[PDB]
């Protein structure tokens, strides 16, 4: 349900079991790794109220790599708290939420940044080419 | 005499069992019921409260009759003559006997007494509004007949009063004094009598279920209908074209019989409680297919015949037993929610029309043992929670549709519900268990939100501050629990010296009071989690208590038959009232204007005016011995 700086991650919500697959995989993998956490850290981040739950998982895809990674990010907890009451918490879903966003920036809504704009100049944007007429 | 409270009025009274009267109202009819020492007058076609007698009689009203625009009410050796609830005249019979029966016809007023005398008063001039001059005194000696059961006037019987006794039927000429007729002995005791809509015929009910059509002219039976194993308590003929007869019984049944087809039409089963006399009166309205019924169970019902079995049309009533729990339903002083041991939940209006309505339970639910209501979410979802005797779940109700709600809230620890509460926002319901658990439910979805386990004995009180920050509880273990609502942390515990039986939380001041078995009232600050005051004075078990809206006062009631006012800045009792009828509930109106009390005897709710909206001087035996408000007010 959440897109990230030219990327976009979709949310799956309806109670089930373990193995929450991202794309069509398993937030065990998610191999653009290094910072492979911050993904498993939404679920881990559940460290504030829940321990893992027993629910669902969906696929992302847009822009490029770390973009996507950051997208699947919100994607998750931006879908634990899912309305609710069949998804979030049948009452006071600020349970997670305010907790899963008292140290967040992914589920903590998205960033007002997004690529565009250049210039009749050099590279463009602001970096206008280097000229030194004599 | 009290410095704070002065009696205003009583709410929720409709009928007490005295057979209601019917009179003429322009084109429509009016119904006169008895409330005790007061009568009330309703429209027969709407059941709108038209009048209430402005001044209480010295003793309980025993008999009611209506004649045109005048109401005749019997009590002691007297007959009061009223118009528009206002006494226009008082007849004091020259006797120490009590009036039992009345009959008004022609220029005459006939009032029989419990020594078988019949006092006859007469109009001086036929165009007088009512009889006022004593004319004569008839007597039915035991050889002439038995104990007088009823006085009736048959159509076209000029100057002739029909006096039906337990054993026979007499006919007196009240002008000449002559006993012109006396029937043969009746074998079985006559309990009821009713003029038939045809010449010379009177219907007589017996202790055995027999209705006898008797011809006064020829002095013989014409017809005898048997109602198996019933005791007849009322008779009335339908007069809209259908030759039907209604027979009320002491068991609370109303039987409809076709006189022409000689068959039982129908029977309304248990429309009035048998333990309160069953059907004490049932009357077809003249020219209408409508029958009005009543009993001693504080209800007045109306049944119709559509152009087929009779169909419930409308009714008015209150509790048949004293209210056990009450609450103001709103901040506009519109409704009060009230529960009684008669297993009913009612909403009573505080306004002039005295409207009321029982909460639909669509054999009743067990008696309510705890009640909570919040007006915030009215219409949106359930806003009432009730605990029921020996049940492990609380029920919910909807104030908008005056009906039971969708959810039941289980204790989860196999205990009974002993306390209930609600958030001010109306989002949450709180349930306290006899096993110690506290459960928090979502009023919108019915889902269990949170569960706490601190108490090891019954939780007798629960509440939450207006900002939903801190939750407080009390129990028979003498523990006061303080919890964080947003998390589930135990914020603290207090251990009091006695079992705690009840809690009242004051949301605008964040103080809450507790009633203890040691007869004290403990006041605690929820913010500091400390006891700030302790009130000593009552000599018996505390029944109820409440905060004055400002937070300055606490008013309390007890088995000691007192109602006391406590000033919190000093902790001293600044006013005390001694009642002859123990108060079981005391509640302040949301605005400081009124005080509602419920008592051990009486079906209604007493309203008091807080005329102190005062000194801080202590009291002792300077308490006022005040009587409850008059039923004649408003």
């Amino acid at each position: 349900f959440g897109k990230k700086k030219s990327a976009t991650a979709v949310a799956h919500v309806k109670a089930g079991k373990g193995l929450i697959k991202v794309n069509g995989s398993p937030i065990t993998l998610v191999e653009p790794e290094i910072l492979r956490f911050k993904v498993y850290e939404p679920l881990l981040l559940v460290g504030l109220d829940k321990f893992s739950n027993i629910d669902i998982r969906v696929r992302v895809t847009g822009g490029g790599h770390v973009s996507q990674v950051y997208a699947i990010r919100q994607a998750i907890a931006k879908g634990l708290v899912a309305y609710h009451q069949k998804y979030v918490d049948e009452q006071s879903k600020n349970e997670l939420k305010k907790a899963f966003t008292s140290y967040d920036r992914t589920l903590l809504i998205a960033d007002s940044r997004r690529p565009e704009p250049k210039k009749f100049g050099g590279k463009g944007a602001r970096s206008r080419f280097q000229k030194s007429y004599r | 005499n009290s410095k704070i409270f002065s009696p205003f009025r009583i709410i929720g009274n409709v009928s007490n069992g005295v057979p209601f009267a019917t009179g003429t109202l322009g084109s429509t009819f009016y119904i006169v019921t008895c409330v005790g020492k007061t009568f009330q007058i309703y429209d027969a076609n709407t059941l709108h409260l038209l009048f209430v007698s402005e001044k209480e009689t010295p003793s309980s009203i025993v008999a009611l009759s209506a004649h045109f625009h005048y109401v005749y009410a019997a009590y002691e050796n007297k007959v009061g003559i009223y118009k528009r609830g206002i006494e226009e005249h008082l007849l004091e019979l020259e006797t120490d006997a009590n009036v039992e029966h009345l009959c008004i016809f022609g220029d005459y007023l006939c009032a029989s007494t419990d020594d078988n005398s019949i006092f006859i008063y007469k109009k001086s001039d036929p165009q007088d509004k009512y009889p006022s001059e004593f004319y004569t005194k008839l007597t039915v000696t035991e050889i002439q007949g038995g104990e007088i059961v009823s006085l009736q006037h048959l159509a076209t019987y000029l100057n002739k009063l029909t006096v039906v006794t337990k054993s026979n039927v007499l006919l007196f000429n009240v002008r000449t004094g002559k006993l012109v007729f006396t029937s043969n002995e009746f074998p079985d005791q006559i309990t009821t009598a009713e003029p038939a809509p045809v010449l010379d015929i009177i219907a007589l009910g017996t202790v055995t279920g027999e209705v006898i059509m008797f011809n006064m002219r020829k002095g013989k039976r014409i017809r005898t209908i048997k109602i198996p194993q019933s005791r007849i308590s009322s008779l009335s003929f339908r007069t809209d074209g259908s030759s039907h007869l209604s027979v009320g019984t002491s068991s609370g049944d109303l039987i409809f019989y076709d006189l022409d087809r000689r068959s039982r039409i129908h029977v309304l089963k248990n429309i009035h409680r048998e333990s309160y006399g069953g059907v004490t009166q049932a009357t077809f309205l003249n020219g209408q297919p409508i029958i009005v019924t009543s009993g001693g169970d504080n209800s007045l019902k109306e049944y119709v015949f559509d152009p087929q079995p009779p169909r419930y049309l409308r009714s008015r009533g209150g509790h048949s037993q004293p209210p056990s729990y009450i609450a103001f339903a709103d901040s506009q002083s519109h409704f009060m929610l009230s529960a009684s041991k008669d297993r009913s939940l009612w909403s009573f209006s505080l306004r002039k029309d005295a409207q009321s309505q029982e909460m639909s339970q669509r054999s009743k639910f067990p008696e309510i043992v705890a009640l909570a209501i919040e007006n915030a979410r009215i219409g949106e979802w359930e806003n009432i929670i009730t605990a029921h005797k020996d049940e492990k779940f609380a029920r919910t109700w909807d104030m908008r549709n005056k009906r039971v709600g969708r959810w039941t809230f289980d204790t989860t620890d196999d205990g009974f519900v002993k306390s209930v509460a609600m958030s001010q926002c109306g989002n949450f319901g709180f349930i306290g268990s006899s096993n110690g658990s506290i459960t928090i439910y979502n009023m919108q979805s019915g889902i269990l939100r949170k569960k706490y386990k601190l108490h090891k004995r019954a939780v007798t009180g629960i509440s939450l501050d207006g900002m939903n920050r801190k939750m407080v509880s009390c129990g028979l273990d003498g523990i006061v629990g303080f919890y964080d609502f947003n998390k589930s942390t135990l914020l603290g515990k207090l251990k009091l010296d006695a079992p705690i039986t009840a809690m009242v939380y004051h949301r605008s001041s964040d103080l809450f009071a507790l009633a203890l078995d040691d007869l004290s009232i403990v006041v605690i600050d929820a913010v500091t989690q400390r006891v700030v005051r302790q009130l000593w004075g009552h000599s018996n078990r505390i029944t109820a208590f409440d905060f004055s809206p400002e937070g300055r006062w606490i008013v309390s009631a007890s088995l000691d038959s007192t109602i006391r006012t406590w000033d919190l800045p000093t902790g001293g009792c600044i006013d005390g009232i001694i009642v002859d009828n123990v108060a079981t509930n005391v509640k302040f109106s949301p605005n400081g204007d009124l005080l509602a009390t419920t008592h051990v005897t009486g079906n209604g709710i007493c309203i008091w005016t807080n005329r102190a909206q005062s000194t801080r001087t202590i009291d002792e035996s300077e308490f006022a011995r005040m009587a409850l408000p008059s039923t004649s007010v408003r």
